[PDB]
């Protein structure tokens, strides 16, 4: 009866789970989400979400490999189905799309789970949904450092625009400053990506966010924390030892916009990062960090806000003591 | 104390020696070693007197920079294990009766961490917590308290057990940390008060107070009970402390067994719906013993129907 | 170390 | 498995037929 | 002149004063009359109220209700989430928020129960764990019971009854209405006349008085 | 008829006005009440705040504190990154940002210290290098010390103390609260009575008057009942001073002159309760048993009517207006009324992640022991449900939802909230702002627009002082949340991003979301994997940017996002004069550099994706005007960069010398030249061509 | 009045109706008492149990935000100019400001697909919020601004004028711990919404002009208050997380009495409140020891406090002392006379004479790197000059050096400079110091 009735396959899955044959249930829930049956997409999200759980715990008799073999398959589809759902939700509410096409989309998407190729081309990339384009790259293990970075740049700019138009309009409540909305759109990916190195490369993305924080003036001028790019990545779970490893690379090369007296801000970032690092070690790094903080001091004298710099030098020399 | 003794710069030299860059007719005394020998004799059972002699080393440091007096107090505490006497006992009421070292320096934050640091490195978490808590270092107190609680979350709290002896100290640290408005970073802190709630969830579950225990788990919004919350609850599990994800298996089963018992006693539809919710959540979550747990959860839901 | 208190002469003008 | 093909798509901003 | 968070605090202060100047009842119910209504369909998104859930009366009291011979009555203790039913000389409480509720019964009463109420206790009479006093009026006596509605642990307040050895003769005047004050004063009235009675009760045993009057 | 840069400048001007129309506080806190919250887990990428680091109290301070015979006290100087500890008659300051600070000791005092504060100096009194005055109150006297907090290379102020010979005997009234005004006025209050004193001081010694004096502004007499103060609060923008008493009475004082202080309002808890009863929604969270534990002034720049926030011990935020009887003679108010109440949230903190009427009964913030509000509404509440552990509730306005809400009559005080847990034993003492006060505009409309200033000022940071250390809490911007969320989508499907993006669109709208993606793609938020996040942001900007359509055309959300981002990068420049006449530059050079770098990184991003971004490459009328609009914006960007380079070149020379050897008309044209005119109007270009033709002439005289 | 008919399905008779939630009250006097709007985020909506002979039915009061949210729910599938129609109904009844404040609240997750509704509320907050204009200098801010001030005020109304603490002899917090957390979470939600829409909210991004500029200023002010509110609450939660009364008992009287009458308003928006917060944190920092500048200074005090708490272990004591000095020197220029004195005294007690002196000299040199003092002495010390300050800050360090040397000869009064031939430890400390 499960073969032609969704609500009877429901009991068979309940039958197995009261008896603790968890794998056999996820085996049906997964095989049901992949079916040709008339099941809504949001139900298939429940099925795969239950299948992922029932296939996460050991069940008597069934191997560890076949248990993970099913959990991996179900988890993959759930990630895709979530993209497809979040995609359809946005396409339907998109004023740029004709009401005639929206019906043609909804019939195609609101059902079985399509390929990421179909989701990307005929929909996600056309609409310039840059955030959902990245989720597809992650869900597809898409190996390409450039296009991943190019998409991040477009996602940041389009986000900055939507927030600056809002601030200009204020629009029911006081909207957030641009970097705040940009910060939201990264957190949304960071939790959802689970911080894969391919689509979230701090080696390149952090300079981009720090560059955006300068080229678009998201700093003390508008009342923002000047070290908000560092605060963002640290709190997102990026290792302190890596953030300082990147700011080191930024302070030496001096590629624009990190040039001239703007490097005063680079040192402020380094002070915040390293300070949050020693405070995280003293709560619970080598010569190269001391080499940097001392080298960071040359920058402050080479730049010599006459009192800000002076106060900042004494924050750097304080960290050099804390490491040595 | 009369600037007449010629101390030996290097601490690696013998007791008596002549510096290479000095005239041969004068000799030098390794004063640091001199006191270190005399002290070892009566440092074991007479700590108070030892400190009086260690003070003369206050003006000297070692190759690593530590203050010789402070280091000598660390080594003397690690060995003698005389915490209340030398460091000052911090009672469970919020008082800090000063110790013998308080006389010599008012900055007692480093050594209390030094002594707390080694005892932490020797798996003596229950002590490292008391010591870190003595220096009001909640970042470390709550960290260690998270480790000592997670293993004991689902266990049976029985008189004089390791659960009572740890729960009761954790609560004595929850009050003193709220009455004094102290807290570590939200990650460490959120997990610490979350475990305390779960410990209450199982203490009520093991007592048969099913209704009361069901209400607690509902507040925590940790396990979804209506299908709408599954998406958000599933995302939250990804960034919750592993000391919590570890005990997810026992939480789902207790919650299920709770609904399971209440069923045998419309309402039937509501329990049935919630039963389903737990399964789909567990299905989408990769966690400890997901195999045996996901199976048992499904069986208990079948008996309901 | 007791903080060095520089004189009033520098502090207030003129 | 992902394959980008910007060449032949379906105009997302035009109705069908 | 003024810094940012100071200017904003001024707006907040003024805003607070605006909300606290919402008209009082006397000023929009001035002498005269009114028939001003905007009616809304029950299912409308503009409905001022709506039903959120219903809790069926447990079957075990439906059995007791039909086992009634002369008198039955129902009532509410909404402030602690309990309901009650009296059948002749028997009383039954239950938590209506609970799905499979246990019956808390009190069948010591000898005569038909005519009124019951839940009232605050008089201060300095009982141990602090007693949140309320349960007044039970029969055709013969007015009986006081101790009550602890402490919140164990999830939905409604777990409920326990305590005897007090406090009872007064009912007298000639029926009791159908029992009300209580903040400070534990207990007033009575009924369908025999317009007289209002009050129950006093004390901690001590005195030779000239009684614990309960 | 109208060229590209002039067309794009029109978009900028209209975008600036849109950001400056962000609703004022009075408009979404109208008379009534609200319980609107969206709660976020503290470990979530959507958290509105998060802890970035912590600084333990130095061990030497613990030695002194446990060596306390009678009395000890801790406090914060968050403006300069310093904390202090008093032990009996001794005081110790230290820089808490420094990893191994040295203690600045001051032990001249003879009696127990009861209050310490850092205030601005009185102008024309001290040498310019004196940045602050340190007020030290004991049981016998108040002492003034000069302070110089000059910044150091490390980023933490160097603090040196100066004697002053300025002191006065205290008298019979305890001093537990000291506050200072912008002009250096020093006000005192304490736990003996409700009187307010002021300390005067002057440079010159006179035979008829001392260098330092003290007066009681309250002029008390006759019968007086017991009542004392819980705090003092200043609002310079209104020349007001507020006191809170132990009976929850709020008193308002007006500074009608440089030496006068007049009590103008006295509102007891009964009056507040009467206002509350006249509101539509009354609540058992506010009764005659309830205590007001803290006040927070609201400046006139933020709101016209709402003057003050008051926090109850049940967690209710009472917003009070104040009004003057007349409109002309600063004008002192004479009435204060409780107008609006924000009731507490319902969600309690949990270890495990848990799963439309006005909620006026929540106990989640009961008891509230300490409370703080910072513009544009950042709220910190120390909830002390248990006597050992404090829980920190932190919330912010939902700026994104407030900005999109339409119409104006639908505006409510939407908030994003979170719970930050402090470890067992952490008792919160004080919370202070470490960054510059927030302000997106100079008047209530536009003031609270966080989105507009994401790239002009660093995110707000707050120092939370406990009995064990100082915790730094940082406000998170949209771009911070967006970048973090995308960082979690790196390992997921094409549909995983679309789902996360739809969350942002439903809250912030499509334009703000795509603008955040553009910003992240350009490296914003990276001052905090990063290549993949920026590449995901690029993918979101392309895939979800929309398209142009016939309604005169409606340009894509991708275009509006580019215009919004670009506008916000130059909002501090556009309408500003280029110069200030000894001629100098209105905008500091360091600020012009960062702005230029941001504009250039945006340009670099568009060039590297000219082939993949719709509208950049040439393409029917809709896509045509889309191409023209995008082209005009890019021409404005290069013009902006050229204009900034020109200003930097100008001030590298000796402009005053060039300005002298100049005709009057060109001096006047340069006097009122704005950056907008330089960027987008021929007269700025023509004048630029004159200045270059003049600087080289001068350069030849120097002949370097 | 607003009314409706509720039919509970036939055949059952109503017996009684009782209040299940706490009694309603928006104020403590008739004026302001009935303002439901002010309390829709403080109070649970009124719930009522209706007892019939078949069961208990639960009836709930619906707030403005509940009605606004559900109404928007009916506009998801519906048209574009259908929202405008539905919004005008609310405006004609509640007024523009109240209406927009409701949209803001629903956009922030208040209210009874929920994402579509929240996005719709956001849209209303933008498109219908109005704009700033000048009257007949003076400007009338937009309804969008008023709405924001209104929503924020109602979130903090319970605690704004409330005292932060309650004192009987060393004890309590006025507003409960769990309510402060929810208030904080609510405010942080608001803040988040503003940032997440910095671009599209008019007035948030930077900018006839005077109007839009003062609009921008007022919105900025509101946002700085929010983060201040968040910080303030975060601070009070930290207080009662540590041992509080222990601090209080060891305070002044002006410090004790300032904390007594400290309101949340003062903490949030007045200098004396910030100053006291600083005093309090400073106390809890110099007790666990008992901005990288203000952080280091605390750790240094913690190191020095632990040293004095030792049994004297040359390794541990010397390490703590050596490190304490290391840290203090990094923040020498910022050290206050009170912190320096206490530090030196503690070092003196632990026989760390040289170290103490080295700190004082370092502090003197850092508070005056231009040697304004040397020139002021070389110029005869002209009164009325402003180098005196620079000289005074060095004299405080030099005096403390006198105390060190004084205590040194005192501690070692009678001690021999040589024992058995070579120098003692008391002698070497004299040489090391000098």
């Amino acid at each position: 009866l499960a073969e032609t009735d969704f609500r009877h396959a429901e009991l068979l899955c309940r039958f197995y789970t009261t008896r603790s044959r968890f794998f056999e249930a996820a085996q049906v829930q997964t095989n049901l989400a992949k079916s040709d049956l008339n099941i809504s997409l949001k139900d298939r999200i429940i099925l795969l979400s239950r299948a992922k759980g029932n296939a996460s715990v050991n069940t008597i008799g069934i191997s560890r490999q076949q248990q993970q073999q099913l959990n991996h398959e179900a988890s993959e589809l759930l990630e895709i189905a979530h993209i497809q759902d979040d995609l359809l939700e946005r396409l339907v509410a998109d004023p740029r799309i004709p009401e005639e096409r929206k019906a043609e989309i909804e019939e195609f998407l609101d059902g079985p789970i399509r390929t990421l190729t179909d989701l990307f081309n005929d929909y996600a990339d056309q609409a310039n949904y840059y955030d959902l384009c990245l989720l597809i790259f992650h869900a597809a293990d898409f190996h390409n450092p450039r296009t991943i970075l190019d998409t991040w740049n477009n996602l940041i700019n389009q986000s900055h625009f939507e927030a600056e138009q809002r601030r200009e309009y204020w629009p029911i409540a006081e909207p957030p400053l641009p970097y705040v909305y940009v910060s939201q759109q990264i957190q949304l990916i960071a939790h959802r990506t689970s911080l894969d190195s391919l689509i979230f490369p701090v080696n390149s993305l952090l300079p981009v966010v720090c560059a955006y924080a300068i080229n678009n003036g998201q700093d003390a001028s508008i009342g923002a924390d000047p070290c908000w790019p560092i605060q963002l990545f640290l709190n997102l779970g990026v290792p302190h030892a890596l953030v300082v490893q990147v700011l080191e690379n930024v302070l030496d090369t001096q590629e624009a916009p990190f040039t001239g007296r703007r490097r005063k801000l680079v040192v402020q970032w380094i002070a915040m990062a390293v300070d949050m690092w020693v405070r995280e070690v003293e709560r619970r790094m080598g010569s190269w960090v001391s080499e940097l903080l001392g080298r960071a001091d040359q920058v402050l004298t080479q730049i010599a806000d006459a009192e800000e710099i002076a106060s900042l030098r004494r924050t750097v020399k304080g960290l050099k003591r804390s490491v040595d | 104390e009369l600037k007449l003794l010629l101390k030996s710069s290097g601490q690696s030299a013998q007791l008596l020696s002549h510096e290479p860059g000095d005239p041969p007719c004068l000799r030098r005394l390794n004063f640091v070693r001199l006191l270190m020998l005399y002290t070892r004799k009566f440092e074991s059972t007479d700590p108070r007197e030892a400190l009086q002699y260690f003070y003369f080393l206050r003006d000297e440091k070692d190759s690593q920079g530590e203050n010789m007096f402070l280091r000598c107090v660390s080594e003397l505490v690690i060995e003698s294990r005389e915490f209340d006497m030398i460091l000052g006992k911090l009672e469970n009421d919020g008082s800090r009766k000063p110790g013998v070292i308080d006389k010599f320096t008012s900055d007692t934050k480093p050594i209390i961490n030094k002594v707390a640091s080694v005892a932490e490195n020797k798996g003596l978490f229950e002590e490292a917590a008391k010591l870190y808590d003595l220096a009001k270092n909640a970042d470390k107190v709550l960290e260690l308290m998270n480790k000592l609680l997670s293993p004991v979350v689902p266990q049976i709290s029985a008189p004089q057990s390791n659960k009572e002896r740890l729960k009761n100290m954790a609560l004595s640290i929850a009050e003193r940390y709220r009455a004094q408005g102290i807290s570590a970073n939200k990650f460490v802190d959120s997990t610490f008060y979350l475990l305390l709630d779960l410990i209450t969830f199982f203490d009520e579950y093991h007592s048969g107070h099913i209704d009361r225990a069901f209400d607690i788990i509902e507040r925590l919004k940790l396990v979804p009970l209506n299908q709408e919350s599954v998406e958000e609850r599933v995302a939250a599990f990804r960034n919750f402390s592993d000391e919590i994800r570890h005990n997810l298996s026992e939480v789902l089963l207790a919650t299920m067994n709770i609904l399971f018992t209440q069923f045998k006693r419309d309402r039937d539809s509501q329990l049935r719906s919630q039963a389903r919710t737990l399964i789909t959540f567990a299905g989408m979550i990769p966690y400890r013993t997901s195999g045996d747990t996901n199976a048992r959860l499904v069986q208990m839901e079948v008996l309901m129907n | 170390r007791k903080a060095k208190l520089l004189p009033m002469e520098e502090a207030l003008l003129p | 498995k992902l394959v980008i093909n910007k060449d032949m798509r379906t105009d997302l901003f035009s109705p069908p037929n | 002149d003024l810094p940012p968070v100071a200017k904003a605090a001024q707006v907040v202060n003024q805003t607070l004063q605006l909300d606290d100047s919402y008209p009082d009842l006397d000023s929009y119910c001035r002498p005269g009359a009114s028939s001003d209504y905007e009616m809304q369909s029950s299912d409308s998104s503009w409905a001022p109220f709506h039903v959120v859930r219903h809790h069926n009366i447990p079957d075990k009291v439906f059995e007791h209700l039909n086992a009634g011979e002369v008198f039955t009555k129902l009532g509410l203790f909404a402030e602690i989430g309990y309901a009650w039913a009296s059948i002749d000389s028997s009383l039954f409480l239950w938590d209506y928020t609970h799905p499979n509720p246990e019956l808390i019964g009190y069948e010591e009463a000898t005569h038909t129960i005519t009124a019951v109420a839940l009232v605050p206790p008089k201060p300095g009479v009982f141990v602090k764990t007693i949140t309320h006093v349960l007044v039970v009026a029969t055709t013969s006596e007015i009986i006081l019971l101790g009550v602890s509605a402490t919140p164990t642990p999830s939905g409604s307040k777990s409920l326990t009854l305590y005897s007090t050895r406090m009872s007064v003769h009912r007298g000639g005047s029926d009791v159908s209405f029992i009300v209580g004050t903040k400070d534990g004063r207990i007033f009575l009235g009924g369908e025999s006349d317009t007289d209002i009675h009050e129950i006093f009760y004390q901690q001590e045993e005195r030779w000239f008085s009684s614990r309960c009057g | 008829d109208l060229p590209p840069v002039a067309k794009a400048a029109q978009v900028v001007n209209q975008t600036l006005q849109l950001d400056d129309s962000y609703p004022d506080l009075d408009s979404y806190c109208r008379p009534g009440a609200s319980s609107d919250y969206e709660m976020q887990s503290s470990d979530s990428s959507w958290a509105p705040f998060h802890v970035v680091r912590h600084h333990n109290i130095p061990d030497k301070v613990f030695e002194h504190l446990n060596a306390g015979e009678v009395f000890t006290k801790l406090g914060l100087f968050a403006e300069i990154g310093y904390a202090w500890a008093s032990i009996d008659s001794s005081l110790f300051l230290w820089d808490y940002t420094h990893p191994n600070p040295e203690l600045i000791g001051y032990e001249e005092a003879t009696h127990t210290i009861t209050a310490v504060a850092l205030v601005p100096p009185k102008p024309g009194v001290f040498v310019k290098t004196i940045t602050h005055v340190l007020v030290v109150a004991t049981t016998s006297e108040i002492i003034l010390l000069g302070v110089s907090a000059t910044p150091t290379p490390s980023g933490s102020k160097s603090l040196t103390l100066y004697s002053t010979r300025m002191s006065v005997h205290r008298g019979g009234s305890d001093v537990s609260f000291i506050v200072g005004t912008k002009d250096g006025r020093i006000f005192l209050g304490g736990e003996s009575d409700t009187d307010i004193h002021e300390i005067f001081y002057q440079q010159e010694e006179r035979w008829f008057s001392s260098r330092c004096g003290k007066i009681n502004h309250s002029h008390p007499f006759g019968s007086r009942q017991q009542e004392w103060l819980r705090g003092l609060y200043v609002d310079d923008t209104r020349n007001l001073l507020y006191s809170l008493s132990n009976r929850s009475t709020i008193r308002t004082y007006h500074m009608e002159g440089p030496e006068k202080l007049t009590k103008v309002i006295e509102k007891d808890k009964t009056s507040c309760l009467r206002d509350f009863a006249h509101m539509a929604d009354s609540s058992p969270l506010f009764t005659d048993k309830t205590n007001i534990v803290a006040l927070s002034p609201i400046p006139a720049t933020e709101a016209s009517k709402l003057h003050l926030m008051a926090l109850t011990d049940t967690g209710c935020r009472l917003f009070l207006s104040a009004t003057s009887s007349a409109s002309y003679t600063a004008l002192a108010p004479q009435s204060m009324q409780l107008q609006f109440v924000k009731f507490p949230p319902r969600e309690s903190p949990t270890r495990i992640r848990t799963l439309s009427q006005l909620d006026k009964t929540s106990r989640a913030l009961d008891p509230s022991a300490l409370g703080f509000r910072f513009s544009p509404g950042y709220f910190f509440d120390v909830v002390r449900k248990h006597p050992n552990q404090d829980m920190l509730f932190v919330s912010a306005p939902d700026t994104g939802r407030i900005k999109v809400t339409q119409p104006a009559s639908a505006l409510k005080y939407f908030e994003q909230g979170t719970w930050i847990e402090l470890e067992n034993g952490n008792r919160t003492i004080e919370i202070g702002l470490t960054t510059a006060p927030f302000a997106a505009a100079k008047q209530p409309l536009g003031f609270g627009n966080e989105l507009a200033v994401q790239f002009d000022q660093v995110p707000g940071e707050f120092a939370v002082l406990t009995n064990t250390g100082v915790h730094i809490v940082r406000r998170r911007r949209l771009v911070d949340i967006f970048a973090k969320a995308l960082g979690n989508c790196v390992s997921a499907s094409d549909d995983a991003l679309e789902r996360e993006v739809r969350k942002f669109i439903n809250q912030y709208g499509r334009v703000e979301t795509i603008a955040a993606a553009l910003a992240v793609a350009c490296g914003q938020g990276s001052d905090l994997m990063d290549r993949n996040t920026e590449n995901l942001a690029r993918a979101a900007f392309i895939e979800y940017g929309g398209q142009p359509r016939l309604a005169s055309v409606r340009l894509s959300s991708r275009h509006d996002a580019l215009a919004l981002y670009l506008t916000r990068l130059v909002r501090t420049l556009w309408k500003a004069k280029v110069v200030q006449v000894d001629i100098s530059s209105t905008i500091p050079t360091s600020k012009l550099v960062t702005i230029q770098e941001n504009v250039e990184r945006l340009r670099n991003f568009l060039e590297a994706n000219k082939s993949t971004i719709q509208g950049l490459a040439p393409p029917d009328i809709a896509n045509q005007k889309e191409h023209q609009a995008l082209h005009a914006l890019q021409k404005l960007m290069e013009s902006i960069s050229e204009g900034i380079s020109f200003v930097l070149m100008l001030f590298d020379e000796r402009v005053s010398d060039i300005y002298a050897r100049l005709d009057a008309v060109s001096q006047q044209q340069l006097k009122d030249l704005t950056y907008e005119q330089l960027f987008s109007q021929t007269p700025g270009k023509e004048l630029a061509k004159v200045l270059v033709k003049a600087i080289v002439n001068r350069n030849i005289a120097s002949g370097a | 009045e607003q009314g409706t008919w509720i039919e509970l399905e036939n055949g059952n008779r109503t017996i009684e109706i009782g209040l299940t939630t706490a009694p309603f009250a928006a104020a403590k006097q008739p004026l302001g008492f009935g303002n439901e709007l002010a309390v829709q985020f403080d109070q649970v909506p009124g719930e009522f149990a209706v007892l019939t002979n078949t069961g208990v039915h639960i009836v709930r009061r619906r707030r403005l935000v509940d009605i606004f949210a559900k109404a928007l729910g009916n506009c998801v599938s519906a048209s574009d100019d259908a929202l405008e129609r539905e919004v005008r109904k609310f405006i004609n009844q509640y007024g523009r400001v109240e209406t927009i404040a409701a949209a803001l609240a629903v956009a922030c997750g208040q209210g009874s697909m929920d994402r579509n509704t929240e996005n719709l509320a956001r849209a209303a907050f933008i498109e219908y919020g109005g704009q700033p204009r000048l009257a007949a200098e003076s400007v009338r801010l937009s309804s969008r601004h008023d709405a924001l001030a209104l929503y924020l005020t109602r979130l903090v109304r319970t605690l704004w004028k409330a005292k932060v603490v309650q004192v009987g002899s060393g004890s309590d917090i006025s507003s409960t711990i769990p309510t402060l957390v929810t208030i904080q979470e609510n405010v942080e939600r608001l803040r988040n919404f503003l940032e997440a829409n910095k671009s599209t909210i008019q007035g948030l991004a930077p900018p006839e002009d005077i109007a839009n500029q003062k609009e921008h200023q007022a919105l900025h002010a509101l946002q700085k208050l929010m983060e201040s509110i968040s910080e303030g609450i975060s601070f009070v939660l930290m207080l009662f997380d540590e041992r509080v009364s222990d601090i209080y008992a060891r305070l002044d009287a002006v410090s004790q009495q300032q904390l007594k009458d400290l309101t949340y308003e003062q903490l949030f928006s007045q200098t004396p409140g910030k100053e006291l917060a600083k005093v309090l944190v400073k106390a809890i920092v110099n007790r666990n020891i008992a901005a990288p500048d203000d952080v280091v200074t605390f750790k240094a005090q913690e190191q020095l406090q632990r040293a004095s708490e030792q049994a004297h272990n040359a390794p541990v004591l010397r390490a703590l002392l050596a490190e304490s000095l290391r840290l203090f020197e990094q923040v020498a220029g910022s050290l206050t006379p009170a912190n320096l004195t206490t530090a030196v005294e503690q070092m003196i007690s632990l026989k760390y004479y040289a170290g103490a002196i080295q700190l004082c000299l370092t502090v003197a040199q850092q508070k005056d790197r231009g040697n304004t003092a040397l020139s002021w002495v070389n110029d005869g010390k002209p009164a009325n000059d402003s180098r005196k300050k620079a000289f005074d800050e060095r004299k405080i360090c030099y005096n403390l050096i006198h105390q060190v040397l004084d205590k040194l000869e005192s501690d070692f009064a009678g001690e021999p400079e040589l024992v058995d031939g070579r120098p003692t430890l008391a002698a070497t400390k004299r040489m090391e110091a000098y």
